[PDB]
């Protein structure tokens, strides 16, 4: 297990995450999904 | 679009049937998620293609801070990856196991909270069918998060005839075999109140057909312990009548969950 997956590292991280979170509409789901035709076809 | 090298791998956090969830890290926000990875042959062998694609519309498509994200979703040669919300604080089931019942408090926000999370799927003509503690996760303050809609409808008019849920949880509709409307989720949701209170549910039985017979009957039998106003609210989700259950607007405004709900909203993004 890498470091920031453990212990106070992570506990840190998703302190952070909780009181500072990002745009995910935008970071996110603005960014091109597979169409779920798709999924079981070519990648 | 996205590619499994676009995320530090952590740890694996669960197993499934069709593949496993870890706790990763999107590369260039250094935002912690979660990544189901589904394995496409699998999913294909078991014959549950559009099974799955009616979940990934369904759980894509909602946005509420009590109903577990999906981000977004990608595939490559041999796996199919889901982008999930992390929700710190793990399964809802494993806390309750763990504490045996919970109490007011804890039950009344959780009450609370899935009563707002359903409520947003209903005005999207989304019923969840399945309400139950496994299906539930919690958030960095505890906060309950619809985990699973794997039961899930999009029901715009057209009642429903499927048999679905668990046994415990099943309303006396879905047990005669007769139609079903969004108010199932009502029912289950009064389940899942007395449970968390009492640490099993209402109509606990040895036998499958004792349990059916305890569900029609609503064979309520309220331990000592619980206060007037749980069993108030209990009993008014668990009317054998669809159209008499208490709505999940009266369960968010029921005295009870006032009293001792101690409901907190995640900050939000953040202009
Ligand atoms: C998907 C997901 C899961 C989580 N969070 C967690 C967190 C967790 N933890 C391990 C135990 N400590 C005490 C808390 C953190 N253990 C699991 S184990 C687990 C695995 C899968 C699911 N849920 C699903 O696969 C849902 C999509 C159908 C729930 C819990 N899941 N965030 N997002």
């Amino acid at each position: 297990i890498p470091a920031w997956a453990s212990g106070n590292l992570l506990t840190q991280a998703i302190r952070q995450q909780y009181y500072k979170p990002i745009d995910v509409d935008r970071m996110y789901g603005t960014i091109d999904s597979p169409k779920l035709e798709e999924l079981f076809n070519k990648s | 679009k996205f590619t499994i090298d676009d995320f530090d791998i952590g740890r694996p956090l669960g197993k499934g049937k069709f593949g496993n969830v870890y706790l990763a890290r999107e590369k260039q926000n250094k935002f912690i998620m979660a990544l189901k990875v589904l394995f496409k042959s699998q999913l294909e062998k078991e014959g549950v293609e559009h099974q799955l694609r009616r979940e990934i519309e369904i759980q894509s498509h909602l946005r509420h801070p009590n109903i577990l994200r999906m981000y977004n979703y990608f595939h490559d040669r041999k796996r199919i990856y889901l982008m999930l919300e992390f929700a710190p604080r793990g399964e809802l089931y494993k806390e309750l196991q763990k504490h045996g019942r919970f109490d007011e408090q804890r039950s009344a926000t959780f009450m609370e909270e899935l009563a707002d999370a359903l409520h947003y799927c209903h005005e999207r003509k989304v019923i969840h069918r399945d309400i139950k503690p496994e299906n539930l996760l919690m958030g960095y303050k505890g906060e309950l998060k619809i985990a699973d809609f794997g039961w899930s409808v999009h029901a715009p008019s057209l009642r429903r005839r499927t048999m679905c849920g668990t046994l415990d949880y099943l309303p006396p509709e879905m047990i005669e075999g007769k139609t079903h409307d969004e108010k199932v989720d009502l029912w289950c949701a009064g389940v899942l109140c007395y449970e968390f209170l009492v640490g099993m549910p209402p109509f606990d039985s040895p036998s499958h057909t004792e349990t059916h017979r305890r569900i029609v009957n609503v064979d309520l039998k309220f331990p000592p312990f619980l206060s007037d106003g749980s069993k108030d609210l209990i009993s008014k989700l668990l009317r054998y009548h669809p159209p008499q259950r208490l709505p999940l607007k009266g369960v968010m405004e029921h005295p009870w969950v006032k009293a001792n709900s101690r409901r907190v909203l995640p900050p939000v993004y953040q202009s």
